């Protein structure tokens, strides 16, 4: 039922 | 005034349900593509000189590798399951009319899912001047499509297969 | 290649704007309203049977701001070369006097996702029972959108898609007739 994502990865640790 | 667009694509491509599986990650900055994850591959690689630095950062990372690696299985494979019944398995029936278009005969074929479809024209069936104009998405999941046929000149008449509809389909047309 | 299924993501500065959208075999799935916190299914029926948490798109879109603000620095502040959209008036169906259809404007390969599309009847502009898409994504990563306008057929009747974008010189407006 419940549809997923990819998450985006951070690119710096800031 | 100045503009900076980033783009995240996540496609999970599926080749025969969830028998083989491939995630592709792009990701693109003012339309360029700098960098990619391939499922094929199982590490990011570098498209354009800003995604070098970027890919070596995350492969250097046990961690990032193995939740990108997982994604197959985690969102692509489950996302098929949670969506099949109402996007792979949709059907929906074709509207088909004939028209003339000089000799040109036209066959409407509309709001019909999925894209796949068989129009032949026919007493015997003719292979040779159907011109079409393709099949065209409406982008409201229906397709339309006209197929010509350049004749002079009878019945004509128009068959639609679709796996939508259980018979085949037929429209006949004369001119008084 | 049987069914692909893209999650197609953007956030765009200094207009601060982000989409989020899933498309499978060409056609929108759903996206999320991020003004509204929402996940808008492109048929209602969809949400019957399938759901998404909106709040995971936002928490995406967050992170598609803050690496764009980085890589922008990356880029010493180099800004999108735009690309002008073609636009099209059609119908989804055969044409027939004073029985209800819908025209379609069809803007397509542009980029940055900003457009003023504007429908008039005769001149004035109308708002009645019109209907967007968001920005649809492209296989050449520019975009292309959808907007609609429910119409009853006439022999009078004359109607145009105003559609302004940044890579246009000029304000685009295309000619509808039956």
């Amino acid at each position: 039922s419940k549809m997923r994502m990819a998450t985006p990865l951070l690119m710096q640790a800031g | 005034q100045p503009r900076f667009l980033w783009q995240g694509k996540y496609k999970c491509h599926f080749f025969n349900g969830t028998e083989r599986v491939q995630f592709l990650e792009r990701l693109f900055y003012n339309q360029e593509e700098f960098v990619r994850f391939d499922s094929d591959v199982g590490e990011y690689r570098a498209v354009t000189e800003l995604g070098r630095p970027v890919a070596e950062s995350w492969n250097s990372q046990k961690d990032i590798l193995e939740d990108r690696r997982g994604q197959v299985d985690t969102v692509c494979r489950h996302n098929y399951g949670v969506g099949e019944s109402f996007t792979v398995q949709r059907r929906v029936h074709p509207e088909v009319t004939v028209y003339p278009a000089h000799n040109l005969l036209v066959c409407s074929v509309s709001g019909f899912y999925p894209g796949s479809i068989e129009v032949r024209w026919f007493g015997q069936e003719e292979k040779a001047g159907v011109v079409s104009t393709g099949l065209i998405q409406n982008g409201d999941w229906t397709f339309q499509t006209l197929v010509m046929l350049e004749t002079v000149p009878e019945v004509y008449t128009c068959q639609v297969e679709h796996p939508s509809v259980m018979s085949p389909l037929t429209v006949e047309w004369r001119a008084r | 290649e049987e069914h692909v299924i893209i999650q197609a993501e953007f956030y765009l500065n200094p207009d601060q704007s982000g989409e989020f959208m899933f498309d499978f075999d060409g056609d929108e799935i759903f996206h999320v309203d991020m003004a509204k916190k929402e996940t808008v299914w492109r048929l209602e029926e969809f949400g019957r049977f399938a759901s998404f948490e909106a709040q995971g798109a936002l928490a995406n879109i967050a992170v598609d701001k803050a690496n764009l603000e980085i890589m922008t620095k990356r880029s010493n502040y180099t800004p999108i070369t735009n690309v002008p959209p073609e636009v099209t008036v059609l119908t989804n169906s055969p044409v027939e006097l004073r029985e209800p259809n819908v025209l379609i404007c069809f803007i397509d390969k542009f980029t940055p996702p900003v457009v003023n599309v504007t429908w008039l009847r005769n001149g004035k502009p109308v708002t009645t029972g019109v209907s967007e898409t968001v920005f649809l994504p492209r296989e050449d990563h520019l975009f292309r959108k959808f907007h609609y306008l429910p119409f009853l057929p006439s022999t009078e009747d004359v109607y145009d898609c105003r559609v302004e974008h940044w890579g246009l010189d000029e304000p685009l407006l295309k000619h509808w007739e039956f």
